[PDB]
């Protein structure tokens, strides 16, 4: 059913609509990413690996703080991610003037899936080629969704998206229990990036980003260091 | 109205900050201070 | 293009003779000068005849530093004139035979090899002194 | 084929293929030639009169931007006068909001964007006609500045626009242009005019010469008759 | 496969955007090169400048701009959409400025462009600008800042990079220049660019054929070099 | 072909085919002519009957005391057209209490027509205009095409078989300029005519007349009205 798969507002005989699907295709041929749930947080680690020396690794992160207590990676088109970043952040500031408490985690997770799903509602505009990993911690509680380019929102405890996704969530189930700590669970996301990760493990190469009590802070480029000292 | 202005103006410095991941600078609160007020013509 | 050919023939004796006379200096200064203009003005004929002539004074004046110095120089001219240097190069592998002292020939044609490496227009010239190196 | 129906398509290779098309519209026009002298811009306009029942003067393709701001348009003439129109707007606000004439650059820029904004949505087409912008001042010297359907504008110090630009051009940079006074710049370009013409193709035709520059103290005004005659008679003295 | 490149907005089977990437074809349309190289206190761009025609005016064939007086352009593709995107910019730096008081950062020039040019990519209402962007500038407490943006809306710093037609040999020449530590001064900087330049265009080079701008920790002023100083610069580099 | 269905599509040869479509639409109009001489404007159109008993369609609009049109091509668009005019010339006798000149009158036009030319959404004013008026500069008469593109004619004729009459105007041109009214109301009667089938004559039931003078308003001849110029013109050889 190839004549159906043009149109973002026309359903498929079979009732699919094809071009979320092909925006999920470009999710998943994107930077692989990994975010897992520990009882101490969540820890959001992704591939940052230039085409060449000449681009300056630490110009644009892709590991964002949306709130100071949440944090968002993501895998896909990388000019969609930072829209979704500066509306994530809108939404987290007037979710705090309306309310004076920083926005929880499930709520800016619904708020980001609905702007998402706004862009798959009419003809001529594209949905986000891009899938968000999004962290929080209100309530003493670890909190991680995924939000996809269908509006899609979700809960996982632990997951990888992007290349190789099949090849993270297979090594999860193996190294991944509800029972670690924050430490264990960025070594869990260092390795399950290293089954997917080609060439060494240079410290610019990887950026990874912890949710804990204290708030979201992405790790320096010695900690992100130290740690793969610790693991290789 | 003093409360309202200071919690919108401290959430716009915290998305540009946000947006820029360095320290905030005074003359960017000043001028956004002065350009809200003034677009009220003093009613705030 | 400008051409120099007249101002050159009978520039060259006027300062061949006081280069004779050993000072120098002033001759290669000038010779260099004039060379410029040639080179920017597209004068290869009048170019290669500088060279050949600067070249020819260094070798009777045995200033064979000075000679180094000068192939360097003019061999990394801002865009020298291929012929020019072919004929400069063709005119000091001439004159590599006949140095007798062995230190004196092995800079010579270091140099000569190295401002010819990887030149095309001068492939069988830096063959030549390769084998000449190999021999000595 | 296929990238080729819209102005905002970019075919695989990476050209807008409309854009093109415009181009070659304006390469089917009449020629039509501007040369700037040391004290000002001359433009030369020939203008293939299709029928003898139109009066002299109709469908003039020199127009007046501004009081020192003269155009020497050739391409589609409908879109030439609506560009005209913008540029006049342009340059009345330029006016109205800055107190002093726009310069010629700034105005050539601005209505280079103008045009540029009508390549770029599948909405509206690129305009059709390519134009000239002269002008002189005191201040800013003679300057002129060629646009064409994509919107790209930089100055030249003569050119040409229309059927025969590289015929025109090939005369042009026989002309030390820097030096001479439009006062012979005008004959200049009517001699230039009258060789890149084709009787034989083009038929009839009619010369119209404008200039703006310290002997018109500035302002760009069409040639008066008595030049247009003498530079026309030294023209067809040129014929062998 | 390839029935999916008409609109902008569509994406292909294999989740690619063609439309996008046929407007990077579009940058190399240009036919020019334009390389910029980060120093230690200096950036420096420079870029091809093909003047085929002995009528045109020299001084306004120039594709450098000067967006804001501490920020500088050099713009590769088609002429008109890169003077439209350097006229955003130069808005957006003016807006900038109006709203917060201090100079925009050329990491937020470069942010808002890419930003501009992916709303362009989402919305199916304008073509993409097939104008590659690459500013230079002294930013306070980072030094020099060189940047580069896409049609894409894919905005990067860079220590060095370059864009045109010969863009993969440029970047593949400073791939190998930057690598070996050297100390990267003004001159130093100079040249490495016009050794770039020359070595992939294979040209002698002569001063009006080439455009060069530079911004100096010194001066944080975006310079345009007059015609003695790149025949100064290209005489010392021969030699 | 695939350039044909849009007037915002560029064809590869340089051409709108949807503007040159606007430009035949006016052939599909009855024949019209207008030509000026010294001291009038004097337009002359072949009205057309769509039945044996039912009126002949009006050909010559008024627009202003001294401006008045012919129209050849769609009636939709010359009506629009016209009130467009009607109300320019309103608003310029309002504003600066002038007639409008005819040359700002027919930029105006140009102006309006060119916009469906280059914006999709509407097509091209699928008209042909012979605008014949009197201002401070001279009688003139203009003509105004689909394309948008006007010309300042001596005199000119549009419509179908129309180009007979451009040749006897192109042959009889230059006595036009002093030539009395009677004189160029002949003229012009013998330029439309021309375009007449040889069965077909112009009697006072099929031919419009609108002369603009001196000291004379647009005044608009049909029926009887017709009749004064009509009589005493040459039959023609057979």
């Amino acid at each position: 059913e190839r004549g159906y798969s043009f149109s973002l507002t026309t359903f498929s005989p079979s009732g699919k609509l094809v071009q979320i699907e092909y925006a999920l295709a470009a999710v998943a041929g994107g930077a692989p990413s990994v975010g897992i749930k520990a009882a101490n947080g969540v820890v959001l680690a992704t591939e940052k690996k230039q085409k060449s020396i000449l681009y300056d690794e630490r110009s644009v992160h892709k590991v964002e703080p949306i709130t100071k207590h949440i944090g968002l990676v993501y895998s896909g088109m990388g000019p969609d991610y930072r829209v979704l970043v500066h509306r994530a952040r809108k939404l987290a500031q007037q979710y705090y003037l309306v309310y004076q408490e920083p926005i929880p985690t499930a709520q800016l997770v619904q708020r980001v899936a609905s702007v998402m799903q706004e862009y798959t509602q009419s003809g001529g505009v594209r949905p986000f080629g891009v899938s968000l990993l999004i962290c929080g911690w209100n309530e003493g509680r670890p909190y991680l969704f995924q939000s996809d380019p269908s509006g899609a929102y979700f809960a996982w405890k632990a997951t990888a998206m992007g290349k190789n996704y099949v090849n993270g969530k297979t090594f999860l189930e193996k190294r991944y229990n509800e029972d670690l700590e924050l430490e264990d669970a960025i070594h869990t996301a260092i390795l399950t990036l290293k089954e997917s990760f080609e060439g060494q493990m240079t410290e610019d190469n990887i950026e990874v980003g912890i949710c804990n009590e204290a708030g979201f802070r992405r790790l320096t480029p010695t900690e992100v260091k130290d740690y793969l000292a610790a693991i290789a | 109205d003093t409360d309202m202005t200071t919690q919108l103006i401290s959430s716009n410095l915290e998305l540009h900050s946000l947006s820029t991941g360095r320290l905030p600078r005074v003359v960017t609160a000043n001028r956004m201070l002065k350009q809200m007020l003034f677009r009220y013509q003093g009613y705030i | 293009e400008v051409d120099y050919s007249a101002t050159v023939d009978q520039r060259l004796p006027e300062c061949a003779k006081l280069a004779k006379e050993g000072r120098l200096q002033e001759v290669i200064e000038t010779l260099l000068s004039l060379e410029k203009q040639t080179r920017t003005a597209s004068d290869m004929v009048s170019t290669s005849r500088i060279l050949v002539a600067v070249v020819k004074m260094c070798y009777e004046a045995k200033e064979w530093d000075l000679l180094n110095e000068n192939i360097m120089l003019l061999s990394k001219r801002r865009s020298q004139l291929k012929q020019a240097v072919a004929k400069m190069v063709q005119q000091c592998c001439t004159y590599v035979e006949e140095i007798t002292d062995l230190p004196i020939k092995l800079r010579l044609i270091d140099t000569l090899r190295m401002v010819t490496e990887g030149k095309i227009y001068v492939e069988i010239e830096r063959a030549r002194l390769t084998k000449t190196l190999a021999t000595i | 084929t296929g990238y080729d129906l819209s102005a905002s398509t970019f075919s695989p290779d990476g050209r807008v293929f409309q854009v093109e098309y415009a181009m070659k519209a304006v390469e089917n026009s009449s020629t039509a030639i501007g040369i700037r002298c040391k004290d000002g811009v001359v433009f030369g306009v020939e203008k293939l009169v299709l029928s003898k029942l139109y009066e002299e003067g109709s469908n003039k393709r020199l127009f007046n931007v501004d009081r020192h701001v003269g155009m020497a348009v050739a391409g589609l003439l409908a879109d030439a006068r609506s560009l005209a129109d913008i540029a006049r707007e342009e340059a009345s606000n330029f006016r109205s909001n800055f107190g002093y004439n726009i310069p010629l650059k700034h105005l050539a820029d601005r209505v280079a964007m103008y045009v540029h904004a009508y390549t770029l949505y599948s909405a509206v087409r690129p305009f059709g006609c390519s134009f000239m912008l002269g002008s002189y001042s005191v201040n800013d010297g003679a300057q002129l500045y060629m646009i064409d359907p994509s919107g790209v504008s930089y100055g030249y110090w003569g050119c040409a626009i229309g059927k025969a630009r590289q015929a025109a051009k090939t005369e042009i940079e026989k002309l030390q242009m820097k030096e001479m006074t439009c006062r012979d710049i005008v004959k200049e370009v009517a001699k230039i005019i009258y060789i890149v013409h084709d009787e034989v193709k083009d038929k009839a035709f009619e010369l119209e010469l404008s200039w703006v520059g310290e002997l018109t103290n500035g302002r760009h005004e069409i040639v008066p008759k008595d030049i247009r005659e003498e530079a026309e008679k030294y023209a067809k003295e040129s014929l062998k | 496969s390839a029935g999916f490149d008409r609109h902008i907005t569509i994406f292909s089977p294999e989740g690619r955007l063609y439309q996008v990437e046929y407007a990077f074809k579009a940058i190399n349309q240009g036919g020019l090169t334009s390389v910029a190289v980060r120093g230690k206190d200096c950036a420096v761009i420079v870029t091809q400048k093909k003047v085929p025609d002995k009528l045109l005016d020299s001084s306004t064939v120039t594709h450098l701009f000067k967006i804001t007086e501490n920020i500088g352009c050099v713009m590769t593709g088609m002429t008109a959409d890169s003077r439209s995107q350097v006229q955003r910019a130069r808005y957006e730096a003016a807006n900038w400025k109006y709203k917060y008081g201090y100079e925009i950062p050329v990491d937020m020039l470069c942010k808002r462009i890419a930003d501009i040019s992916q709303v362009y990519t989402q919305n199916a209402e304008m073509r993409p600008l097939g104008c590659c962007m690459i500013l230079i500038g002294i930013d306070e407490e980072q030094g020099p800042q060189v940047y580069k943006c896409d049609p894409a809306g894919y905005y990067c710093g860079f220590k060095a990079t370059a864009a045109g037609v010969k863009q993969t040999e440029s970047t593949s020449f400073l791939e190998k220049k930057v690598k070996k530590k050297f100390d990267w001064t003004f001159e130093q900087t100079v040249e490495t660019a016009i050794t770039c330049l020359s070595t992939v265009l294979s040209i002698d080079f002569k001063p009006s054929e080439i455009e060069v701008g530079v911004v100096t920790v010194e001066n944080p002023k975006f310079r345009i070099l007059t015609e003695a100083e790149i025949d100064a610069h290209l005489v010392a580099l021969a030699e | 072909n695939q350039y044909d269905n849009d007037v915002t599509v560029w064809s590869p040869q340089g051409r709108i085919h949807q503007i040159e479509y606007a430009m035949e639409a006016v052939k599909q109009g009855s024949a019209t002519v207008g030509l000026k001489s010294k001291t009038h404007a004097v337009l002359v159109a072949l009205k057309r009957a769509q039945s044996e008993l039912a009126a002949h369609q009006k050909k010559i609009l008024h627009v202003d005391n001294h401006i008045g049109i012919s129209i050849a091509g769609l009636t939709a668009d010359a009506r629009l057209l016209c009130n467009f005019m009607r109300q320019e010339c309103l608003d310029s006798r309002f504003v600066f209490d002038r007639p409008l000149p005819v040359s700002r009158l027919v930029s105006l036009i140009g102006s309006k027509t060119q916009i469906p030319t280059q914006r999709y959404g509407r097509r091209p004013y699928g008209v042909g205009l012979l605008i014949a008026g009197y201002d401070d500069m001279g009688p003139h008469i203009f003509q105004t095409c689909p394309s948008a593109n006007y010309f300042d004619c001596r005199a000119m004729s549009i419509g179908a078989r129309s180009q007979s009459a451009r040749t006897y105007l192109e042959r009889h041109m230059s006595e036009f300029m002093e030539c009395n009214l009677n004189e160029l109301v002949k003229h012009g009667l013998r330029a439309l005519r021309e375009t007449l089938p040889a069965e077909q004559d112009l009697t006072t039931k099929n031919v419009s007349i609108g002369i603009v003078g001196k000291d004379l308003e647009f005044t608009i001849y049909d029926d009887d009205d017709v009749s004064p110029f009509l009589e005493g013109l040459e039959e023609r050889p057979q």
